[PDB]
């Protein structure tokens, strides 16, 4: 029984040239691909990368491995892939990837009676994607994964998604701690280099950042400190110690918030939409203190003029600050 | 102030060795590129050789195989060994040091310069 | 001599690319596990480390020998020459076997073909965390393993009697959490290539509040209590009440930063954020109350004096009521 | 001339040699002599509960299949030769990720005597687990063990023994102590038996007793706390008429204690229990808090009961220094002795 | 039948072929033509003084031992063939740690033409050393090098050339910039010779010219320091009788500068000289300091010499704003015009 | 012509026993070393080690590799090293090291007609050196590199530096951000372990730290705050709200400096020369505030005596702080 199957498999490897692709020197070999995404984690803004774990699979036909007399789909050991031709698929934007190795190398080989070969791996890829963080934290990213053939051009190999739009599965099960996956799209095209034209399959996601985290940590501390700086407009201007201490401590408080977020938020060394708002609140608490400097200068000599400034400042500052938010919460939304 | 003081030079009989040296003070040029430039009378300033921190030696097309540049990092000095001097080599040789921004062969990339050292070749 | 003859005979005409009973019946594998320790539970990365002595037993009719020795106790040399199941851990992020000083594997073969294969593993499994109740949450971190390429018609896993054993439980790396119990199940998972038998082990973890009472809840409560001192100070001390009112806000802001340093950037109101946010509102309204009071002293001194009498009662009552609602919800109702 | 003679000896031994079988299989119990030379004692990680150690790990056993007669009684062969003879599968029970150095060649040594005795050494970088009790931080002590034994062979097949007296089988290099905040008091060497479901295994054990140095914490965490508390108690000597002076004094020392408390705990591991240091900072935070409340009572009682208000300040000038002075005396005597 | 024809060709080429000898040994200098396609220019690390770059490193040479005639002219072979034949030992002189990607297969290519010319490309992620001069931080520009050449073959055996004109041999992809705070202006391609202790080697060099973007430091460090200094000068307008107001105003702004100066120190790499930001912060620290010293002088003369007290306060309303204006004219013209 | 060289190399490797050192049983084989340091970096006090990249060459004479008739130095492919005998040289204090492997394993094998072998590797190591940081940052270190043979004793192998004091080059081209290499020394000796006597070669640098970095951020900010606390002595002693506000804020400002400086500085958990200075400055600002409270307690009962304390405090505090600096600076320099 099993002796016959041993002869059949050992026969196929006999006189098998691993250095040559199927249908060498003739029509190109079509390779279909499926991905069963397991997780996405560590979407780093500092490193402009993300980590992806998937059950990558490939599917092509090799006539040299066709066998007869066994009505079964043989599932050979994963060490037999060292003796068969496999596509030299590589990911263009990968930075650090590996195939898992516990308790064995996570790899599958499954022959078929007509010569079809199924080949699956378990890859953890740290793919790269440049992020335009100029609307942080109200931004929306688009991170991809460029599948390509390295050695063989469009005259040798062809890539297609095996399963149409159902080729990639398991996207809905992903629960990113911060982002929320909006859409994923599948594209098939060719890319030309200095050597030749190569087939490429592109898988892309669209990520929308959740803004519920930044309301409690950033926007609400800054709005509440700004409001407190307006209390000094309702305090008698003869109280120099009270209005100065209230005014200058808010400036110190506002700076404490600003420098604290620098060491907590990811390092993004260019102007974002979170710096514009914090700097906008820094000016208002700066002007509230600056106004009292004017009142205290002329309150003794012109009580009427110093009283008019304070009464007006109770209106302009709350109105202007709300107007600033209206401009901000439209251009960045 | 950083001073690039040179030495060497003289008159030669249509050939022979003539080693032209340079000296730097006030700043350590271990991490800088030290190069040698030539200015023929009235023509232009021309690049001859350079050597960066990694001892990589660059030369010019008309001076390759004849002029050799060496640096003494302990003494912060760079030397140029002139051999087979030709009458067309009569010019003023300069000592320069810079970071090599926008190319190390351009005279506009060196923030420091020597005072020159006349070398005249008699045919 | 004789033992060498046995080993050479067994390996003669033996193919390791084909499972035992390849076209007859599924291969039955009995698995055990001995949990050495559970490493730190990385809350930010949502993962945990575990170190186990994984064991697997099956029957191979190709490994039958007749002699006077019941069991052959071979080392990790023969592992690379016979058929070994390709068990992998589905939810593992980065796992590796140990190799110092030699590959930590053993292989015992009986005369009837039964094989005992055991190796030592360190696994960083993935454990999704629901941090809505932080720091009063509980988790059930899983560990799932199955065959990568053999469907349910070829390889069938099955727990033994004593499936999972733990040694010195108190001698574990868990200090943030407290291990409660473990459960093991068995199911069938359907994928694009077939149906695979999946064995799962679930570990239940409950966080400890001891650190966050000293770190966060007590320092924040004292600041809120401290800001109420302004209500017992005479209203003519304008610099004193204003300096006290604004400095508590600055003090509260400094405390708010340390709250989430042990958490990822979850975008929902955790129990930690809610308490710190309410404390920040209490110290904010304490200063706003004085600004209302100071403005009315000039116009209506009688109304101004009564306002501080109300503030001495309403503010402590509201915070005391808030704590009763807050702790009841997160400890008794769920 | 000599090369062929020594080439013949090595080739002859490997003929008819099966490395899959331990020496003396089914006839006796293999015995291995083990000793360790600790080249250095690496860092101790509090937030990982582990430590690093670099050793020369030597094992000696007798295999009668490797005897020879020749001009030299001892053969000092290359490290590649050990891959074709049986070697013990010693592994470290409490061992995390470890590395065997490979620069510029595999750091392995194999020597064969004429009677078959073998010597097998390697240069390892072990990174072992160490349970720790941080309840007495930073005045705690630890006994980090290192355990090893055969993995695939039970106590009925392979037995482990120290080469010399157990005390002198683990030699520590005199200058090999890379410990920063710890003092290596000494080592204890022991042997035992562990029983598992697969059999009974001989396990060799070695402890290292460590003591933590508190000099850094005194000048960075305790003295800043003590001085801040004393500043808060200064508020009881200012005249009660200066309301803004005492209010600013009281509330700023509370803000100062927040800055000390936050930064001090960052160095600590993220444990979930009350260390000895955290009981000191919590009490100090209460003293500064209780010093500010004392003023509120004085400020409230003034102009209505001036006699009582002045009496509260006088009594507080003694009670607060006494309680804090007594608290430290109880605190230090509780932990210094242990 | 057709497939086996190429199998015979591949077998014939390797028969009687030694890969330990470079082509033309003892007869001529092997010429290797090199060009690079930079897929993406990775992040630049200011603290480690390094950068990352991903390239399609392409090499080409001629071997007379692989000449053949057959149905095809180009053998688009696999990387399994490369290890059989001789390949140049090109390495990077200033590389720190480079990766030759091999997922899911070794990212290498090999093509043999009928005349024997070989093309051998691979994908690499090179992490190179870029020494920096941060005396103008954050208004600084750098020229990061990338030097590669043979490791064991001197210029009498292997010489390297660029495939095309040197300018058009290192092509950078249009969407291949991962820089977030720099700005890749352009690159220059040159060649050189090094003299090690073993011989003279040929070195191919490429310099990438960068220029840091200072927009982030203007909104995060320069503007808050200007406003804090401006804010401190407001104290010169509050009347002298408000001693608690101006003292609290004066001392908090010193605390604000300290808070700002601490945060700005985090971005600064650890060096041993003064950067352009260190001069600005240190000068801005002197103005908030001198504002508080000025008030003490004004307060000391009050109530005893009122005429001088106003004179100091009246002049200081002009001198302090004027001097800071002059400083911001000299400073922003020295560093922005280099 | 070229086919003759293949014959010569085939003759040498035929019958070459890789398990036997040259002159097995005869005189020991002498190995000469050269080191061409490429760069030194990452001198870390937290981990007490440094990273060193170098070109490591070894020379030994093997009679079995002698050849005749080929007047050339046969630089062979680097993979022939696996078929030759090479010394088992290792670094005793090496924590983590690797031979660079891009685009191939960085390794050189060169043969000479008389049998001499040149063997070069490009190694990046991370050697450990204990640091006596009790005088940080005004300290001086001595970090070494120990080279030893592992399996061969002084009866079998000998080490020496090739060229003498010129065996190590490239030190003069090294520049470190925080240190300055003062001197390097080469030592040859023997080390007697429990298994015999082993030859040893040592390479030891001596680094003196640069001093100007800490002046800007460490010592000057602490001095300026201390001088500010002396402003409290020129304010009228009845200005209670002003002297207390100035007095306590400096303590908070000095505390803010220490806590953040403690984070930036490397974690070295024992008392250094910078902790003694910072604590010295913290006492002076502490005593300045405590001095006012004594004045404030007696300024109403004895106004004349209180003014006397203020006049002397303007002299005793500046005199003592300069005295403290004089003892400090001379003690550590
Ligand atoms: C992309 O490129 C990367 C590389 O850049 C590549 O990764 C490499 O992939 C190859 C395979 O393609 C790996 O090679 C295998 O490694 C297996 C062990 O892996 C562990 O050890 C690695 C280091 O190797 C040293 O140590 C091991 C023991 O730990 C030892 O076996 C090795 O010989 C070697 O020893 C040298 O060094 C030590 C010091 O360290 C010296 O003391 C010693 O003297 C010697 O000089 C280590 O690198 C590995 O870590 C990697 O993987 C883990 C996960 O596993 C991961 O977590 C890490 O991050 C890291 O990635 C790991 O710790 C080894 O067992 C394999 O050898 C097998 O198989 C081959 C092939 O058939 C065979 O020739 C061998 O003889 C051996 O057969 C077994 O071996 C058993 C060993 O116990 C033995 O019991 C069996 O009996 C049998 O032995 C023989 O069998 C024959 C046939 O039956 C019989 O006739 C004989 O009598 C005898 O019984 C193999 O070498 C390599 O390790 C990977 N390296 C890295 C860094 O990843 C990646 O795969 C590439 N991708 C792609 C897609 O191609
Ligand atoms: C993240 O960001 C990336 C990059 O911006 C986004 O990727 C882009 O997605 C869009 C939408 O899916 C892609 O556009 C589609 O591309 C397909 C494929 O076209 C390719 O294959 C064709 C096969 O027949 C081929 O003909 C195409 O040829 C192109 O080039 C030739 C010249 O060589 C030119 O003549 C052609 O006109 C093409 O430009 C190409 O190789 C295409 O089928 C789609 O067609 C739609 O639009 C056309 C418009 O005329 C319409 O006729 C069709 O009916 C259909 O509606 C469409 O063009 C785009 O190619 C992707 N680009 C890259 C670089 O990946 C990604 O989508 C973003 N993420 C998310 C979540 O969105
Ligand atoms: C071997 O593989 C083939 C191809 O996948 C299997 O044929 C499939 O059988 C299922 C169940 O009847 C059908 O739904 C599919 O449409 C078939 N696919 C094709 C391409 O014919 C076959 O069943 C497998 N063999 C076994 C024993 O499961
Ligand atoms: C783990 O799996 C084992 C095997 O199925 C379970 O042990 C059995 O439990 C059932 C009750 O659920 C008993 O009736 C059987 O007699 C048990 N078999 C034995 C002991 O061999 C075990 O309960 C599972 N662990 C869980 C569910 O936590």
């Amino acid at each position: 029984n099993m002796s016959f199957v041993k002869e059949t498999v050992d026969k196929l490897l006999k006189g098998y040239d691993i250095r040559l692709r199927p249908d060498f020197g003739g029509p190109p070999v079509c390779v279909g691909m499926n991905i069963d995404i397991a997780s996405i984690d560590m979407v780093s803004e500092v490193n402009m990368d993300y980590t992806l774990t998937m059950y990558f699979q490939q599917y092509w036909r090799d006539k040299r491995l066709a066998y007869s007399g066994i009505p079964l789909n043989l599932t050979l050991d994963n060490r037999v892939a060292d003796q068969l031709w496999v596509p030299d698929t590589y990911f263009l934007n990968d930075k650090k990837s590996f195939v898992h190795g516990v308790t064995v190398k996570n790899r599958m080989i499954r022959l078929h009676p007509d010569g079809t070969v199924l080949y699956g791996l378990r890859i953890t890829t740290t793919a790269a994607c440049m992020m335009d963080l100029r609307r942080y934290p109200l931004d929306e990213q688009n991170c991809t994964l460029e599948i390509e053939s390295y050695g063989y051009t469009t005259d040798d190999i062809e890539f297609y998604w095996r399963g149409g739009d159902k080729a990639v599965t398991g996207v809905e099960r992903i629960e990113l701690p911060q982002f929320s996956i909006v859409e994923h799209r599948l594209v098939s095209r060719n890319v030309v280099f200095a050597t030749g034209a190569y087939p490429r399959l592109s898988l892309s996601f669209r990520l929308k950042r959740n803004i519920g985290y930044f309301i409690l940590q950033t926007y609400m501390p800054s709005i509440l400190i700004t409001i407190l700086s307006w209390v000094s407009f309702w305090i008698n201007y003869d109280a120099s110690a009270a209005r100065v201490a209230l005014g200058i401590t808010t400036v110190l408080t506002m700076t404490t918030i600003n420098t604290h977020l620098r060491e907590t938020l990811p390092k993004i060394p260019y102007v974002k939409a979170i710096d514009m708002y914090l700097m906008g609140c820094f000016v208002f608490v700066f002007l509230a203190l600056l106004e009292y400097a004017f009142v205290n200068y002329i309150f003794f000599s012109q009580p009427a003029r110093a009283a008019a400034i304070d009464r007006w400042s109770r209106i302009v500052f709350p109105f202007t600050f709300s107007l600033f938010n209206l401009v901000y919460w439209l251009y960045y939304v | 102030q950083v001073q690039l003081q040179e030495s060497g030079g003289g008159l030669v009989q249509a050939g022979g060795s003539l080693r032209v040296s340079c000296a730097a003070s006030g700043r350590t040029f271990t991490t800088y590129i030290m190069a040698w430039f030539r200015q023929a009378p009235g023509k232009e300033r021309e690049f001859l050789a350079a050597m960066d921190q990694g001892r990589i030696q660059y030369y010019g097309d008309s001076v390759r195989g004849r002029f050799t540049i060496s640096r003494d990092y302990a003494k912060n000095s760079v030397d140029l060994q002139l051999d087979g001097l030709r009458p067309e080599d009569t010019a003023v040789y300069y000592c320069a040091a810079g970071a090599g921004f926008w190319g190390l062969r351009t005279a506009s990339s060196y923030h420091y310069w020597g005072q020159g050292t006349q070398v005249t070749v008699s045919s | 001599g004789d033992v060498t003859v046995i080993l050479n005979n067994l390996l003669e005409g033996y193919d390791n690319k084909l499972r035992p009973d390849i076209g007859v019946k599924p291969t039955l594998i009995h698995t055990d596990m001995y949990v050495n320790s559970i490493g730190p539970v990385n809350a930010i990365n949502m993962e945990y480390t575990i170190d186990i002595f994984f064991a697997q037993t099956w029957y191979d009719r190709r490994l039958k020998f007749n002699s006077t020795i019941k069991v052959l106790r071979l080392n990790s040399n023969m592992v690379g020459k016979i058929w070994i199941p390709d068990t992998f851990f589905r939810n593992s992020k980065k796992a590796d076997a140990h190799w110092i000083t030699t590959p930590n594997r053993m292989l015992r073969i009986w005369n009837d073909g039964r094989v005992l294969y055991t190796l030592r593993l360190t696994i960083d499994a993935e454990c999704q965390l629901q941090l809505h109740n932080f720091p009063m949450d509980e988790h059930s971190c899983p560990l799932e393993f199955s065959s990568y390429g053999y469907p349910r018609e070829e390889i069938v896993y099955q727990w033994k009697r004593s499936s999972v054993e733990v040694g010195d439980t108190r001698s574990w790396r868990l200090y943030q959490f407290s291990f409660v119990g473990l459960r093991n199940t068995t199911e069938v998972v359907k994928t694009t290539s077939g149906d695979y038998v999946v064995m799962s082990v679930y570990f239940d973890l409950s966080r400890r509040m001891g650190y966050f009472t000293i770190q966060t809840y007590i320092p924040c409560t004292l600041i809120v209590v401290l800001s109420w001192v302004s209500f017992w100070i005479n209203k003519d001390a304008v610099p004193a009440r204003t300096s006290l009112g604004i400095t508590t806000v600055l003090t509260m802001t400094t405390l708010s930063t340390i709250a989430r340093k042990s958490l990822p950037k979850v975008s929902y109101v955790t129990a930690m954020d809610l308490f710190v946010s309410v404390c920040f509102i209490f110290v904010f309204s304490a200063l706003v109350e004085y600004g209302t009071l100071h403005y009315f002293v000039s116009s209506q001194p009688a109304r101004a004096a009564k306002m501080d009498s109300y503030a001495r009662i309403f503010f402590p009552t509201a915070f005391c009521l808030f704590n009763l609602v807050y702790w009841v919800s997160y400890l008794y109702l769920g | 001339d000599n090369t062929t003679v020594f080439t013949r000896i090595l080739d002859r031994l490997l003929d008819g040699y099966d490395n899959r079988l331990r020496p003396g299989l089914g006839e006796r119990v293999t015995e291995v002599k083990t000793d360790i030379f600790v080249t250095s004692f690496g860092p101790v990680s509090d937030h990982d509960m582990e430590y690093t150690i670099d050793v020369f790990f030597r094992q000696s056993w007798k295999d009668e299949r490797l005897k020879f007669k020749g001009p030299m009684t001892v053969l000092r062969l290359n490290n590649l030769m050990a891959s074709k003879i049986w070697t013990p599968d010693t592994f470290f029970h409490n061992g995390k990720k470890s590395v065997a150095h490979n620069m510029t060649m595999p750091n392995k040594l194999l020597r064969i005597t004429e009677d078959g005795t073998l010597l097998y050494t390697m240069r390892l970088t072990v990174r072992a687990e160490c349970p720790m009790h941080l309840e007495d931080f930073p005045m705690d002590a630890h006994a980090c063990p290192l355990k090893f034994g055969s993995y695939a062979y039970t106590r009925a097949e392979v037995v482990y023994e120290w080469t010399r007296e157990p005390a002198r089988s683990v030699v520590v290099a005199e200058d090999g102590s890379r410990l920063n905040q710890y003092d290596l008091l000494g080592q204890t060497v022991d042997s035992g038996i562990v029983q598992s479901s697969t059999g009974e295994y001989v396990v060799m054990t070695t402890h290292f007793h460590l003591k933590r140095k508190i000099g850094y914490f005194v000048i960075q965490t305790y003295l800043p706390c003590i001085m801040t508390v004393i500043l808060s108690q200064v508020s009881f000597w200012l005249n009660r008429e200066s309301v803004p002076a005492r209010t600013v004094f009281g509330v700023t020392t509370v803000l100062t204690m927040t800055t000390l408390s936050i930064s001090a705990r960052n160095s600590l591991p993220k444990v979930a229990y009350a260390t000895a240091m955290d009981w000191f900072i919590a009490v100090c935070y209460a003293f500064v808090f209780s010093a500010l409340i004392e003023f509120a009572t004085v400020n409230y009682f003034t102009k209505s009961q001036p006699a009582r208000a002045a009496k509260i300040d006088r009594l507080s000038r003694i009670a607060f220094p006494l309680l804090f002075g007594i608290f430290n005396l109880v605190y230090w005597a509780t932990y210094l002795n242990r």
